[PDB]
């Protein structure tokens, strides 16, 4: 499982894999694993998978809730801190909830880490899971904030790519996403048998 | 393990902090504020163990702006020093205790400058200088050796400095940047962070 | 019960033409100890089904004043309705359940056997709600030692009469006593018919012991 | 049971709550007590309507509770429902000692027990509390603060008050002679026995019928001394004299 | 004994001799002191209108809200009073998220409606909880929106009673607006002549001058969500009357 | 615990304690607020002028947060027990939604206050009727009262208490677009407002001023003695 | 007499009545009568269930209620109270059985549930029942027992009892009989003839008989009584009625 | 010591199609070395386009099938409609969800028409996570059925090999075929192939026996 | 003062009567009419829904309680649908206890101790909605009737609601057919009792009409405005 999020001058990109394990055997390769939480704001589901779907789930509610009463739309700060509030009330209990929350709103391009352990941090790059670390090498290694778009399409699929390479636990499909003022996008599916033909040359 | 560090001066308090948030063997961030500005003239330097930290801090930040609007007068640092023990150890014997350990600096007009270390017993101790984690051990040595009483506030950046060059020179783990912010008669004012 | 004290070993049933047979031991072993020597570990819930249970005789016990209870309630109302056996298979399956959710099992394993509506009924239920219906059932060590020949018969032979049932249940008690350390010779068996339910015993299994003098 | 309900916690129909106007009127039946704010102390006088002679006085005080530390308060109204509000008061200044190990803001001490008052007038369908009380107190927010209370939960700083029988003329008697920001412990002691000789007409005002109880300030400490009978009785014949002077 | 008063001689849930609830009809008496609105659920939408009773110029209308989203779409336009009603649209906004979130489909008007409704007489005195109601909802609400079964509207009165509507006018003029849609509603009108048919028995019924800020006017189509008109969009169709 | 239903529907569908509450706020201090351009304006009446009271101690202008202020009319003690619930909402808002509440919010809390004690059981409406003024983060300056019924609306300026209806129909008779071009007129206008009912000038008025990015500021007796001079020499043209 | 006093059972008159139990009482008293005869071998129950309307099913609203294994029960008044107090004395039979282990005696059965229905005759937030029935049992260690319980909550073992409008030609009729030399087969039929006597063909048009005994004819059973004895039981009452 | 849980075998497969959905389990019930009985079926039918896999221990997959039926039936009583495959779906991972902290060990497929006509199958965990699939096989021979599927059904690690759609006929000699072979594998499987075929006419029902020991 | 002994429910008239349970009673009489038979494999409702204007849709009256049972509501419909939501809990935790349907006349005592409760406590009210309960068990077709009084009666046909003595008169006249009659003969039966409720100005018609039907083999439908129509031809 890996998953990365980094915030440039045309928003946030959400790529991940598609790969769930349990143990070693593969159980499905077709995972989507970047949680649609509403039109205009993302999730990530690293951990346990049904721990991530259902909270984001609730805080999708929660969020339209919101909207509802107050007329004007949730921010990713009030977003994150409802997870992480949520989450907190079952510390210790053995949730395995690893999230980044992505959108855009009024404070500009937003990305927050929450996790089951309690944290909630603001940052420009994040990559949660366990091939995690091979993404931020190459994530690191490529980053800019004046990024144009196809880079950082390119450099999130190519980092999901060698964190596939690396982390047995990570594979599958490299679906990436991209908020923008106006919503989020899917932009590609992309195999990692066809990335790793694009890649070798 | 993270890192605090406060020095009281004769008119006020010198906090620093590391800006390291790491959650594994990566640091997943490099510019964390862990001090939490619960007045004009209050500062809480909260660490331990994640989750915790954050809503304990904001927990007692969001009482003592009530008292703040309730009453029209700020509580003084003793006092907020008091009701954060309070809470915490309140919460030591509950089901969901706070592990954290803190630093709440202020200045009253009248008590003038105040330090006060808090372990995540709750264990209060007014002291001239304290500090936290595992780089307390190296940095609190010096502290000892070059701390006197009527510090300027220049000389305890110096001395501040020498901690952290301590750290960075002896301690394993990697805290590049540190926040630095003083509690004087007019408030709190954040100082440039040092950086190697 | 976290762990049981007195328990009953193995019953049996079969289904046959016209009813099912249930066999079990008047044995409450506490246990190496053979403590009590003349215990019924069958019921007779109604009219239409009955229930022979293993394990805690305490719990069984239990059970057998909340289903007794239940069926008194029932014939109370007198309204031509009456629990089936697959009711009390179900009412005893989600009891079951209900107690090992709560952590607190009924260390029992059952076997509910009826005959309502001209179709015979025999069921499994065990104290982590495992439920299900076969012709023919064996519980404990039962299931090692007598429920082989009942399924080498009932495959070849899927129905049989009562006498045929009858004789199989007996063999298999046999075994049972040969090969079971907490077997008693003295067993029940109970049947239910169009006639109802009837409890026959203490009966005693002959027993063979001819290779006692081939062994040397 | 809807029949036997008295129906404490209602609106009237022109807007008004009965059960504490009621309250209200037994204060004004009750004993005098005034407090007065001076520039270096504050005081309450209170009248003592009990004055039987086989009464044995024990206590520090028979209308004068000490509340904490720094802090005093009389009573006027019903006594038993007074002392569950000096024990509520004594409690909540506890609890804010314990919770930030500093004494309590008159101000603070005050505003809970209104609205401790406030809940029995809102919800329950208990009675009211049928006790105004009278604050007297020090911290280092304020200074010497005078503070009023009433059944309904209203409280208000004041510089100089009187809650009890005769109370608009004491009222009237403060208003003309109350000098701002210029009157001393003993002017303010002074003002007081006068205020409750033209008060206590029917018992033409003896040492032995009135409680006064002095806050001031020494080496950082309050102190809350009732006044004793000698100074009382210094008190009212100074006054006396300044009566017959008045005929010169 | 005395000074006691006839207005608490009878419980809440105490049966007239006519076997009608008092509480529930005085509730319906309240009613008819709301603002009139008007909803008329055509075969391409359903369309709510509402007066927004301004009593000075220095009130602004668009914090008057009387009528809601529950969700992208339902509405609810409410009558009577508008206190009483934030408690039903917060439930019905709950229940729909709770039912999203459950099943993953938008949750059917008839269902928000019956949901809603059931709180209508869950009301009473010391045999329930403390968080018990004491008197009926003093509003009549028209719930209208898209589902599966098509455009739907709905009405619901304190009793609990929810109904079907093709076209449905609560408030003060509800009679009049009434009749008034009766003589013209016609099975297979349009979202437009609904519209300004609806705007008309406004003008009819309302004390007020008709404008674009004494009204409130929102339509849920088979297609887009919950719609709220606005000036230079209320104004288009305020015009041809 | 009390059950019993104080609120109940009379015949012709009113609710009695709500009126009742309504008439004890016709009986309270006159309270009129005014929204400006750039300035928030609310002002009380002070009937209770007695000179031996610390004025500290009786003020009818509450800041419920740092941007949102209030003034009430009717019973001081429910108003009191509101005001704190207010707060205590604010700064719970604050920790969990990370932003200052905007006015409507503190608003609708207030006013859900207000509405549940109005039908919940054993207890009666809050017998105070509020001006929640404030702005925004946007910078857009609000307005808004809540009735003991339980309704807020939004409103350019307001009175409530004794003394509404004159102090309303003199708002809808001088509330221009020219009377809050600046601070001093915004100013002038509530203390004109003010004037059509107070016995005397100056010495009964208690005036409070919201601005952009600042906290509530009370206006000292001083600036309200050279401000009602200045409308003395504009009425005197 | 009232008007003032009659509000509630927490309340006494002047004259130490409460009046909310006497109107339990006036009731029950106008509901169609039930009798009860207790003889050697147990206790017959009879009831004179009106037929409102005749679109009811024959044996709709039965009157006698079966409240454990050995335990009938007669009962007049309200029906709603009367299934209630059903279901209160069948929860103390199994709760008396599941705690001591054998079948509850009807002395206790009755006496729990007569104070079950006292408490309902202290406090103005309940009502007091408005039923009174009786409970009839036979063991072979205890003999055949008859109990009442009214409003009230008294309880007491009878000969003979009735319950209902016409309560006192009832008893006027049973007296004449021998209960203590009889038995069950004779006192159904004698039953039938008492239950016929004291109804009112005029006022109340039609009825249905229902039976049931419980006795060493039925080993301590509570049975509706067989098709076949009741109907030769009305047809000896139908006779004898001439 | 008292384990709530034991492993009672048992395996499940679900194929979705154009037009059809297929579900298919043993009927062995087994535990420890031993066999419950040999016509255990372990497919629900949750209504007529709706049909579940239970696998795991049995006690729970009796209460969660009970569960969802009670639930089924609350749906059509209060929302005047039966309950579609994704609502099915999603209802049962709320259900899941509601004992996370004393899991069901249940692995859940549900194979069955969607709004549009075509097959959906939904794969579960003891959980709750649930995602849509075109096939998914679970129980104890999920590792033995899994891959053989991905290489016909998806095609995978096959090249110049046309994707022909998948249609009944293959489909059904595919679970019959991945069954035989899981059979002479994995001691829990076996007995008879219950296969239930979810097509527009409604639920088919197939058994085809195979090996006893 | 006022008339003391109509307020509440647990205060008896000194004629021996509560008159909250009358008034409930009353309630029920001012519903529209319902109407419910029984053949000897069959039990029919058929309810006249009425309709609060002419741009209304009526309202619903016949409701599902189980796979195999049904009820026709009269009176207040709030409390009607929580009593049905009652019966069906009590019918769905029969099927997951025990694994079969609930008896019909176990549940309708289970609704007549549930609305008995309130009948003795202080500030509760009678449920003032009475329910016509058509159901097929084991002991083959069942009609109840339950009232506010939470007295409940097992009928052959039963008629509740306004203008509900014509009903009952009607099938008074032609009960001996009922238990031969088969399901079309058995629900124009129905219809004939429910018409002679209308008054002389209206008929039955597919919109104010619906009807529910559950049998040996058939699972309870309530059948609507379309569905009706077979039913309605041949009346008159
Ligand atoms: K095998």
């Amino acid at each position: 499982t890996t998953t990365l999020a980094f915030k440039f001058r045309h928003g946030v990109i959400v790529a991940a894999d598609s790969r769930a394990t349990a143990g070693a055997y593969i159980a499905s390769q077709t995972v989507k694993k970047v949680i649609e939480i509403n039109p205009y704001l993302l999730g990530t589901m690293a951990g346990g998978a049904a721990d991530c779907s259902f909270w984001e789930r609730l805080l999708a509610r929660q969020c339209r809730i919101y909207e509802l009463r107050n007329k004007e739309r949730i921010s990713v700060a009030a977003a994150s801190k409802l997870l992480a509030n949520m989450v907190y009330q079952y510390k210790g209990m053995g949730l395995s909830m690893g999230t980044m929350i992505c959108g855009w709103d009024k404070r500009g391009p937003g990305l927050y880490y929450v996790d089951s352990e309690g944290n909630r941090i603001s940052g420009a790059t994040f990559s949660v899971g366990s091939g995690s670390v091979y993404a931020y090498g190459v994530m690191d290694r490529g980053y800019s904030y004046d990024l144009e778009v196809e880079q950082a399409y390119d450099l999130a699929r190519r980092a999901i790519y060698q964190a596939t390479y690396r982390d047995a636990y990570s594979g599958g499909a490299v679906n990436l996403y991209h908020v923008r003022e106006d919503g989020w996008i899917r932009v590609s599916s992309d195999n990692v048998a066809d990335l790793h033909e694009k890649y070798s040359g | 393990m993270e890192y605090l560090i406060g020095i009281q001066g004769p008119d006020y308090v010198l906090v620093a902090s590391d800006r390291v948030a790491a959650s594994n063997i990566v640091q997943m961030k490099d510019d964390h504020d862990k001090m939490f500005k619960m007045s004009e003239k209050i500062l809480l330097l909260c660490v331990g163990e994640a989750g915790d930290t954050v809503q304990f801090a904001e927990y007692i930040q969001k009482n003592v702006q009530l008292y703040k609007m309730r009453n029209g007068y700020e509580l003084s640092p003793t006092a907020a020093a008091n009701f954060t023990r309070r809470n915490l150890a309140d919460c030591l014997r509950s089901r969901t205790p706070y592990h954290v350990n803190l630093l709440l600096a202020g200045y009253d007009e009248h008590e003038g400058p105040a330090l006060y270390y808090m372990d995540y017993l709750a264990a209060l101790a007014k002291a001239p200088f304290a500090a936290h984690g595992y780089g307390a051990f190296l940095t609190l040595s010096i502290l000892d050796r070059y701390y006197t009483p009527t510090i300027s506030r220049e000389r305890a950046v110096e001395l501040l400095r020498k901690c952290l060059e301590e750290l960075q020179k002896r301690f394993i783990l990697n805290l590049p940047t540190f926040s630095v912010r003083i509690i004087d008669k007019n408030g709190i004012h954040d100082l440039d962070n040092i950086s190697f | 019960t976290q762990n049981p004290m007195v328990t009953g070993t193995s019953v049996l049933g079969v289904k046959f033409e016209g009813g099912v047979v249930i066999a079990a031991d008047m044995l409450g072993s506490y246990g190496s100890l053979a403590r009590f020597r003349n215990i019924s570990r069958i019921m007779r819930v109604n009219n239409s089904t009955m229930l022979g249970a293993s394990g805690d005789y305490a719990d069984f016990q239990y059970l057998k004043q909340v289903l007794g209870q239940m069926v008194i309630d029932e014939e109370l109302l007198g309204d031509g309705h009456s629990y089936s056996p697959r009711a009390i298979h179900s009412w005893l399956t989600r009891a079951m359940y209900s107690r090992r959710s709560k952590m607190n099992p009924l260390w029992n394993t059952m076997v509910i056997g009826g005959y309502a509506d001209g179709e015979s009924f025999l069921g499994y239920v065990d104290m982590l709600g495992v439920a299900y219906e076969a012709p023919s059932l064996a519980t404990g060590y039962g299931a090692y030692l007598a429920q082989p020949l009942l399924r080498e018969v009932l495959e070849k032979q899927p129905v049989l009469s009562q006498t045929e049932a009858r004789d199989l249940v007996e063999r298999c008690m046999r075994v049972l006593y040969y090969r079971d350390a907490r077997s008693y010779n003295r067993f029940q068996i109970a049947t239910v018919t169009e006639k109802g339910v009837e409890i026959e015993g203490p009966l005693s299994t002959e027993t063979n012991w001819d290779i006692a003098h081939m062994i040397s | 049971s809807r029949r036997y309900d008295s129906r404490t916690t209602i609106f009237s129909p022109e807007g008004r709550l009965y059960q504490v106007e009621y309250a209200m009127e037994a204060i004004g039946h009750a004993g005098t007590c005034l407090g007065i704010l001076a520039n270096d102390g504050v005081l309450l006088a209170a009248e003592r309507r009990n004055i039987h002679k086989l009464l044995d006085e024990v206590f520090f005080s028979e209308k004068i509770y000490k509340l904490n530390e720094d802090m005093a308060c009389s009573v006027a109204g019903i006594t038993s429902d007074a002392n569950v509000l000096t024990n509520e008061l004594r409690l909540i200044a506890q609890r804010y000692l314990l919770q930030y190990q500093e004494p309590i803001p008159c101000e603070q001490l005050v505003t809970a027990l209104c609205d401790i008052k406030q809940a029995y007038t809102q919800f329950g369908g208990k009675r009211p509390f049928g006790v105004s009380l009278l604050y007297i107190g020090w911290d280092k927010h304020y200074g010497f603060q005078l503070y009023q209370s009433d059944p309904s939960g209203n409280y208000g700083g004041w510089k100089a008050t009187c809650i009890g029988n005769n109370s608009a003329a004491a009222v009237s008697m403060l208003k003309q002679d109350y000098k701002e920001g210029e009157m001393t412990l003993k002017s303010a002691l002074a003002l007081a026995i006068k205020v409750l000789n033209k008060t206590m007409d029917v018992s033409k005002l003896s040492a032995e019928k009135v409680e006064i109880a002095t806050l001031t300030r020494e080496n950082g400490k309050t102190v809350i001394r009732v006044l004793k009978q000698k100074e009382v009785e210094q008190l009212i014949k100074k006054h006396e004299e300044e009566e017959a002077k008045a005929e010169r | 004994m005395f000074l006691t008063r006839s207005e608490y001689d009878r419980g809440v849930n105490t049966f007239s001799p006519e076997g009608r609830l008092f509480q529930v009809e005085y509730a319906i008496e309240a009613i008819k002191l709301g603002s009139t609105a008007i909803g008329i659920q055509t075969s391409e939408g359903v369309c709510l209108a509402v007066e927004k009773r301004i009593t000075s110029p220095l009130m602004e209308p668009s914090s008057i809200e009387k009528i809601v989203e529950i969700d992208a779409h339902i509405g609810c336009a409410m009558s009577g009073l508008i206190a009483d009603a934030k408690t039903l649209i917060d439930k019905a906004r709950v229940e729909t998220q709770n039912h999203w979130f459950t099943y993953n489909e938008t949750m059917t008007v008839e269902s928000v409606t019956q949901a809603v409704s059931n709180l209508a007489l869950q009301f009473g005195e010391e045999d329930a909880d403390p968080g018990a109601m004491s008197r009926p909802f003093g509003v009549a609400l028209l719930f209208g929106g898209v589902d599966e079964k098509g455009p739907q509207l709905f009405h619901m009165d304190p009793s609990g009673t929810f109904v079907q509507c093709d076209a449905r006018a609560i408030g003060s003029a509800s009679e009049g607006a009434q009749s008034s849609l009766q003589e013209v509603y016609h099975k297979s009108m349009t979202l437009k002549e609904a519209i300004k048919s609806s705007l008309i028995i406004l003008k009819q019924v309302m004390e007020e001058k008709l404008n674009a800020t004494n009204i409130e006017l929102a339509t849920v189509q088979p297609g887009q969500n919950f719609h709220m008109f606005t000036k230079e969009e209320l104004e288009e169709v305020i015009k041809d009357i | 615990s009390y059950d019993r239903a104080i609120t109940v529907f009379s015949p012709d569908g009113h609710l009695f304690q709500v009126e009742y509450a309504q008439e004890a706020v016709k009986k309270g201090s006159t309270a009129v607020g005014v929204r400006g351009r750039d300035i928030v304006v609310l002002g009380v009446e002070k009937k209770s002028v007695a000179k031996l009271q610390d004025e500290r101690t009786v003020r009818k202008i509450c800041a419920l947060d740092d941007n949102v202020c209030m003034a009430f009319a009717g019973l001081t003690a429910d108003a009191r027990i509101v005001i704190n619930r207010a707060r205590v909402e604010c700064q719970s808002h604050r920790l969990t939604v990370e932003d200052p509440v905007t006015v409507e919010y503190i608003t609708r809390y207030i006013a859900s206050l207000k509405q549940r004690y109005t039908q919940s059981n054993g207890r009666r409406p809050f017998g105070i009727s509020a001006l929640i003024v404030g702005f925004d983060f946007d910078g857009t300056p609000r307005l808004y009262q809540t009735d003991p019924s339980g309704t807020y609306h939004a409103w350019k300026a307001n009175a409530i208490g004794r003394g509404a209806k004159s102090v309303r129909e003199f708002l809808e008779k001088n509330y221009t677009d020219e009377a809050i071009e600046t601070d001093d007129l915004t100013i002038k206008l509530v203390i004109k407002a003010l004037l059509e009912v107070v016995q005397s000038g100056g010495k009964n008025i208690e005036l409070a001023v919201m601005r952009r990015d600042q906290s509530l500021k009370i206006l000292n007796p001083e600036e309200i003695e050279k401000y009602v001079a200045e409308i003395e020499k504009e009425k005197e043209e | 007499i009232g008007t003032g006093y009659d509000l509630s059972a927490s309340t006494f008159s002047p004259d130490g009545r409460v009046f909310q139990v006497e109107y339990a009482m006036k009731a029950v008293e106008n509901s169609s009568t039930a009798i009860g005869i207790r003889c050697k071998d147990g206790v017959v129950f009879g009831v004179e269930k009106l037929v409102l309307s005749k679109l009811y099913e024959e044996g709709s609203n039965k009157r006698l209620f079966n409240v454990d294994r050995h335990v009938g029960m007669a009962v007049a008044g309200l029906l709603a109270d009367a299934r209630s107090l059903a279901d209160i004395a069948r929860e103390e039979a199994s709760n008396f059985r599941s705690n001591f282990g054998y079948n509850i005696p009807l002395k206790h059965l009755a006496d729990r549930v007569a104070m079950y229905v006292h408490a309902y005759t202290l406090y103005s937030a309940v009502r007091p029942f408005g039923c009174s029935f009786m409970l009839g049992s036979y063991s072979v260690n205890d003999g055949a027992q008859l109990y009442m319980i009214d409003p009230s909550g008294v309880s007491y073992g009878y000969w003979g009892c009735a319950i209902g409008k016409a309560r006192q030609a009832a008893k006027t009729e049973i007296e004449k009989l021998q209960m203590k030399e009889m038995t069950c087969r004779d006192i159904v039929k004698e039953v039938a003839k008492i239950i016929y006597i004291v109804h009112d063909e005029v006022k109340d048009k039609a009825f249905e008989l229902e039976l049931s005994w419980v006795g060493e004819l039925t080993n301590g059973r509570h049975e509706i009584v067989p098709k076949d004895i009741r109907e030769e039981a009305e047809k000896y009452a139908k006779e004898s009625l001439k | 010591r008292f384990s709530p849980y034991v492993f009672n075998g048992g395996t499940i497969l679900a194929i979705a199609g154009e037009d059809f959905a297929i579900v298919a389990s043993d009927t062995r019930l087994s535990e420890g070395f031993s066999i419950h009985t040999r016509d255990s079926p372990k497919c629900y039918k949750l209504t007529d386009k709706t049909v579940i896999g239970c696998s795991g221990f049995h006690g729970d997959c009796l209460t969660l099938t009970k569960i969802i039926e009670a639930r089924l039936k609350m749906y059509k009583h209060s929302n005047n409609k039966a309950m579609t495959t994704g609502a099915i779906a999603a209802m049962l991972s709320t259900i899941l969800y509601s004992r996370r902290f004393f899991p069901y060990y249940v692995y859940n497929i549900i194979g069955g028409l969607d709004e549009e006509g075509k097959g959906a199958v939904y794969s579960f965990d003891p959980v709750g996570s649930y995602q849509r699939d075109s096939f998914k096989a679970g129980g104890s021979a999920s590792a033995m059925l899994q891959p053989l599927l991905d290489n016909q059904v998806g095609f995978k690690n096959m090249q110049n090999v046309e994707h022909v759609p998948l249609s009944l006929d293959r489909a059904m000699r595919l679970v019959k075929d991945v069954f035989i072979s899981a059979a002479e594998r994995d001691v829990y499987t076996g007995d008879a192939l219950r296969i239930c075929i979810v097509t527009k006419e409604g639920i088919r029902e197939e058994t085809v026996s195979l090996r006893k020991d | 003062f006022r008339n003391q002994y109509d307020n509440d429910v647990t205060v008896w008239s000194p004629q021996g009567r509560i008159h909250q349970i009358e008034y409930a009673m009353e309630a029920v009489k001012q519903g529209s009419a319902t109407v419910g038979l029984k053949s000897k494999t069959h039990a029919v409702l058929v309810a006249l829904k009425r309709a609060q204007s002419e741009l209304a849709a009526h309202q619903k009256k016949i409701l599902h309680v189980d796979n195999h049972i049904g009820i026709s509501i009269a009176g207040l419909t709030a409390d009607a649908r929580l009593l049905c939501n009652f019966m069906r809990q009590e019918c769905l935790d029969s099927r997951f206890v025990f694994d079969r349907p609930l008896p019909v006349s176990r549940l309708v005592s289970l609704i007549g101790s549930k609305t008995q409760i309130p009948t003795q406590r202080y500030g509760r009210r009678p449920y003032g909605v009475g329910l016509l309960i058509a159901g097929y068990d084991d002991m083959g077709p069942h009609i109840f009737q339950t009232c506010p009084s939470a007295n409940y009666f097992d009928c052959r046909a039963m008629s509740i609601g306004a203008r509900s003595q014509s009903a009952r008169t009607y099938l008074e006249r032609h009960m001996s057919e009922f238990m031969e009659c088969n399901l079309n003969e058995l629900v124009k039966h129905g219809l004939r009792a429910l018409r002679e409720t209308l008054p002389a100005e209206q008929d039955l018609t597919t919109k104010n009409v619906s009807i529910g039907i559950v049998g040996k083999d058939l699972e309870f439908t309530i059948y609507d405005d379309d569905d009706v129509s077979p039913f309605l031809e041949g009346l008159e």
